[PDB]
């Protein structure tokens, strides 16, 4: 009815960063492009950490913790966003846990695209910009993490979605009836059908010139699933072989046999 | 127990 308006408003209310805000900054923040500028950013933006010995541990481990905290914050926003999607609040709690557990990282990497351009990505609530080359320059496996996300973002951003489209796309990701271990599949599938239907209708008027946008976006959801499959393999490598990269407990829960 | 549950059950 007004389903699409309710989802857009929940998105604007619950996410601190979005594409309009991001593009204002991406079109100034502090550019992090080597060890030195990374240290300057830390000294001014997180002064308490620099005076607690965080500059002792590796640059990769510091960036790791930055990204980890961002994902943790975003999972909280995504949970609050999901609670405001009409129907989600009525699902069983375990079904609600399943949907978030398998859905948040597809949503995060979808939304990550909004804070990226070809040269780097915004960090620290839009006050920092870490360069693509600098991430590429870190030691394995860290230099392997963001690069496929940049690749996804460049094509995803070429579709020229705005926040109203992205809000429906993310809602479709969360309300996914084929997540493993779902109980009330028939009702969640019905929720997705409604969301996907209003997304198709919204794309028809918001992007009247790209008549093929809707099936392109459907394929992007499949690409995100694969993207998260590959990303989880990087998480294991970190779990297995990195001493100072402790996984946040909330994230350990999400990644448990996914 | 589950941290995702606590997120979902919060005010
Ligand atoms: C593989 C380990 C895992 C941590 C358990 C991780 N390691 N690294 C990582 C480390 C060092 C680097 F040099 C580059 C990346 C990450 N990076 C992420 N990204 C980037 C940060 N971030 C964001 O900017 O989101 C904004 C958007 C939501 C609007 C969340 C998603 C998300 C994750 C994640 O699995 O939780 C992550």
């Amino acid at each position: 009815k007004s389903l699409a308006k309710r989802i857009y408003e929940a998105y604007l209310k619950n996410f601190n960063m979005n594409k309009v805000k991001a593009r204002v900054i991406l079109s100034p923040p502090f550019v992090i492009h080597d060890m030195e500028t990374l240290c300057m950013a830390e000294k001014t933006l997180v002064a308490k950490l620099v005076a607690n010995g965080i500059q002792n541990k590796e640059a990769e481990v510091r960036i790791f913790h930055c990204c980890q905290c961002t994902s943790v914050e975003t999972v909280t926003e995504l949970t609050e966003f999901a609670k405001a999607i009409p129907g989600f609040a009525n699902l069983d709690l375990n079904d609600q846990v399943t949907l978030l557990k398998y859905g948040v990282y597809e949503a995060i990497f979808a939304m990550l695209s909004s804070v990226m351009n070809k040269d780097g990505m915004l960090v620290a609530y839009g006050n920092g910009f870490i360069t693509r080359e600098f991430l590429k320059s870190l030691r394995k496996p860290f230099c392997d993490i963001m690069e496929p996300k940049f690749d996804f973002a460049m094509k995803f951003n070429a579709l020229e979605l705005d926040d109203s489209d992205i809000s429906l796309f993310v809602a479709a990701i969360i309300c996914c009836g084929d997540r493993p271990g779902l109980l009330n599949v028939g009702h969640i599938e019905k929720m997705q059908e409604g969301i996907v239907h209003v997304l198709r209708l919204h794309l028809q008027s918001n992007h009247p010139d790209d008549i093929f946008l809707f099936p392109k976006l459907l394929q992007k959801m499949a690409d995100l699933r694969q993207l998260v499959t590959e990303h989880a393999q990087l998480v294991q490598i970190i779990k297995k072989t990195e001493s100072d990269a402790a996984l946040h407990p909330l994230l350990q829960e999400i990644y448990r046999d996914m | 127990p589950s941290l995702l549950k606590k997120l979902l059950l919060a005010p």
